[PDB]
């Protein structure tokens, strides 16, 4: 995925021209949503 | 870094046009993947990037951002390409510049080898550097050029395939394979032109530069020598009487280099008109011969002249050496000197003594002279 | 049968048709065919 | 091998410092 | 004028091979409908001559319907039989079937090579003579010897040794000597097939009316009217009376003539010039019809029964094309190789 | 003997013989 590499530090150019806390909160929302 | 810039280049490349952005991304990917002897950069101003002759100027409006990529080859030389974009035409063009590390003392007949108007003219077969690719731009310009081509650059087809434009929206998958193929073709083209530059610098001094590898292709002793090597013009080529067949065949186009070699023995003069198309070492030069020895023995009134032209033009793959076979023109000139020696010595009656070991002088209905050389025994047979 | 050059036949009587209508020798393509034939 | 491990540790520390500088530039 | 520009390594190479092509031999089918052309490169083209001469004719109908690589060296001679096409190539004769050369197979029937002096040249075969009244074939070339081969079995019967240099052409006139042979040595020799000996020799350079020492002494062409002979090449285009060996008339032309034949009452000739030369038997130049080639090497009258519509004169030489004459005053068209 | 000495065939046989027979126009061995 792209967010995995944004967390890893590698920046790659997209096709068309504080990350850590946001990605972990999106994981927290995704797990609760799938269980619900 | 002495014991980063990619983020600044990405912040600059945010403002690029989409074909220029696709070219930037694919060029960085190909530079990091295989060839580390490549560098790209973006030249322009970000303030302009943020954003009836006047109609002609605003129609031919260059984008303020341009990309610039340079290659270094294994001849301490570099090729600089600057890609420009035209947002009113949806066409991107290229300016080119070949620069070496040395002073590059050029000869006279070099000329249009490394002249930046016509270096990359025929990478693919044709493309001419002249006409616009999409006919929609032809209809748009019909609603309202070569000077603007010299001012802006050349709108090739391969450049627009690098940008992603498909002419019957930029695509990376269209750019993918075309990237590696065109970079290999550029790396061969620059090396071929520098090798032709070295060969022409040697050939203006009357010396045919042969390598240590090609010595088995020719006999040891040679008598005929090159006394003149002068580049001529197209119209000067078509004014010659003995070159009607090249013109009528369709091989004497505008985008060629036309040369005149003059090879002599004792009262024996041989004019050899040479055509190079810019795809050298992949398409051979074509020769026409006129021997002004007794009367005027030309291609139409003699068959051994036509046999020598067949030995040089059609059988050229015997003369190409290794994989960087940029020594083909010198091998053709040396073989043609050998053929002039054979044509003058093996002629029956005596100004030229026959020192050849041919063992049979004529064969066939056309009474053919022996023009094939045999190296491990060293003697002339027929083709 | 006797061998017949049909190409010279067709070009010759097309020239005859051009002679019968001299107005046709003012366009481009008809004039080019007239030149060649 | 010890010198190469020390050089790789210094390179990883420089990369971590560059990543921290990039995170500080992204946050500010 | 440059209509087709090649723009590609393969097509530039094909344009260079077409630009440097020489067509040596011609043969006609047992019917009139097909033509066969031999090549500088050892290739053979097959020309649908009835399809070219038809009223419905396309620009792609003037092309070989089947062309195929047939010999390693150049094809110097063809001849045709009731069923076969014999082609002499490198140093040996191959045989091809007219029924199968139009198809996709294109296999050979046999491969015969005459015995040699084992010199390291592999000599050529310049002239093929197909002899009626007995199934035979006469080989002549750089071996300076006439070989006779049976057509049924590949055995070589007679070897004839009279010439000094190699042979260019053979002839036939259906009498007691019955075989003429002319060569690079400069003498027309007569070869009785029964005794297998030489019975008469005509040296054309020795006669001062014919000599012309600038071009040299070589006989390129012969022709028979069973009482007469036309000898040309190096010296001059001369009309000899056989049984007398006297030079009767000379045909006043400068260019050397590579081929000659008898028409109904004309003399057809072709050589290093561009045009086909039509002579009268008295010695008056009746006509000169320009061809498309700078020089010609072969003429062929296609006088075959069961196809009167294929009655043309075909000419070939130093080009990649064959001129077809439907009339003897102008060329109708030309077949590209 | 002077031209064919090493610094269509130059030697043959056990004695490494030079070509001394003339052919009226090349040299073969005896």
């Amino acid at each position: 995925y792209l967010w995995v590499q944004k967390l890893g530090g590698l920046h790659f150019p997209k096709e068309q021209p504080s990350h850590m806390e946001t990605t972990m909160k999106l994981l927290k929302t995704r797990v609760q949503s799938r269980l619900a | 870094e002495y014991l980063d810039q990619a983020h600044k280049q990405y912040e600059t490349a945010r403002h690029l046009p989409p074909p220029l952005y696709v070219l930037f991304v694919q060029a960085t990917a190909y530079g990091q993947a295989c060839d580390k002897t490549l560098s790209v950069a973006i030249e322009g101003s970000v303030d302009e990037a943020k954003a009836l002759d006047d109609k002609r100027k605003e129609m031919l409006k260059r984008h303020p951002l341009s990309v610039m990529l340079d290659l270094k080859c294994k001849d301490d030389s570099v090729l600089h390409l600057t890609f420009y974009y035209l947002m009113n035409l949806n066409i991107m063009t290229v300016k080119a510049k070949v620069t070496t590390a040395m002073e590059l003392i050029t000869p006279i007949s070099a000329g249009d080898l490394l002249s930046p108007d016509s270096v990359l003219s025929c990478l693919y077969p044709g493309d001419h550097g002249k006409k616009t690719p999409n006919p929609a731009n032809q209809y748009q310009f019909d609603k309202v050029l070569s000077d603007y081509v010299l001012e802006l650059g050349h709108p090739y087809l391969w450049v627009q395939k690098l940008g992603g434009l498909h002419f019957p929206i930029a695509d990376h998958s269209l750019s993918a394979s075309h990237m590696e193929t065109t970079m290999k073709l550029l790396k061969t083209r620059v090396q071929s032109r520098l090798a032709l530059h070295k060969q022409f610098a040697s050939l203006e001094h009357g010396i045919v530069p042969v390598t240590s590898d090609c010595q088995y292709l020719f006999p040891a002793k040679v008598v005929s020598r090159l006394v003149k090597w002068v580049t001529v013009a197209h119209e000067d080529y078509m004014e010659l009487h003995f070159t009607k067949d090249i013109v009528d065949a369709g091989l004497a186009g505008d985008t060629n280099l036309y040369y005149m070699a003059l090879i002599e023995r004792g009262t024996a003069k041989l004019q050899a008109a040479v055509v190079l198309n810019p795809g050298y070492s992949s398409i051979p030069p074509v020769f026409q011969l006129c021997l002004n020895w007794k009367g005027e023995k030309t291609n139409s009134n003699d068959d051994n002249i036509r046999a020598m032209e067949g030995e040089v033009n059609v059988c050229y793959k015997e003369l190409c050496g290794p994989w960087p076979s940029h020594q083909l023109l010198t091998n053709q000139l040396q073989r043609l000197c050998v053929l002039l020696d054979v044509y003058l010595e093996t002629e029956s009656h005596k100004e030229f003594p026959q020192e050849k070991m041919c063992l049979r002088l004529f064969r066939g209905p056309s009474r053919m002279k022996p023009f094939k050389y045999n190296h491990p025994q060293g003697f002339f047979s027929h083709r | 049968s006797i061998p017949i050059d049909y190409n010279l036949y067709r070009k010759f009587w097309s020239l005859q048709d051009y002679f019968r209508n001299p107005v046709q020798c003012y366009e481009k393509i008809s004039w080019k065919t007239f030149l060649k034939y | 091998e010890s010198v190469e491990d020390k050089l790789e540790l210094r390179r990883k520390q420089f990369h971590v410092l560059l990543s921290t500088i990039h995170e500080l530039q992204q946050t500010l | 004028v440059p209509l087709a520009v090649p723009l590609g390594q393969t097509e530039v190479f094909q344009a260079l091979q077409r630009l440097h092509m020489t067509i040596f031999s011609q043969s006609v089918s047992p019917c009139g409908k097909f033509l066969a052309a031999g090549n500088n490169y050892g290739q053979i083209a097959i020309f649908s001559l009835s399809s070219a001469l038809s009223s419905e004719a396309k620009e792609e109908s003037k092309k070989p319907v089947v062309t195929f690589q047939a010999h390693d060296g150049p094809v110097y001679s063809m001849v045709s039989t009731d069923r076969h096409l014999l082609s002499a190539g490198d140093g040996e004769v191959k045989a091809w079937l007219w029924a199968e050369m139009l198809k996709k197979g294109c296999k050979e029937l046999w491969r015969r090579q005459p015995p040699y002096r084992t010199s390291l040249e592999v000599p050529e075969i310049n002239a093929l003579l197909l002899v009626p009244k007995e199934n035979s074939l006469i080989l002549a070339g750089g071996d300076c010897q006439l070989h006779t081969m049976d057509l049924e079995t590949g055995t070589f019967t007679r070897v004839l040794r009279g010439h000094t240099d190699y042979i260019h052409c053979l002839a036939l006139r259906e009498r007691s000597p019955e075989v003429l042979s002319g060569g690079e040595d400069g003498a027309v020799r007569l070869w009785d097939l029964r005794t297998a000996k030489e019975v008469q020799t005509i040296e054309v350079y020795k006669h001062e009316e014919c000599s012309r020492p600038h071009n040299g002494r070589w006989i390129g062409c012969l022709a028979t009217d069973s009482d007469w002979m036309v000898c040309g090449g190096g010296p001059a285009l001369t009309l000899w009376h056989l049984r007398s060996s006297t030079p009767t008339t000379i045909f006043p032309i400068r260019a050397p003539q590579k081929h000659v034949t008898f028409y109904q009452d004309l003399i057809l000739s072709a050589g290093q010039g561009r045009c086909v030369n039509q002579w009268q038997l008295s010695g008056e130049l009746k006509a000169q019809v320009p061809g498309s080639s700078p020089g010609l090497l072969s003429l062929s009258l296609n006088q075959q029964p069961a196809a009167p519509e294929c009655k043309v004169l075909t000419a070939a030489g130093n080009s990649c094309r064959v001129d077809v004459f439907t009339n003897l005053g102008y060329r109708a068209f030309s077949l590209s190789f």
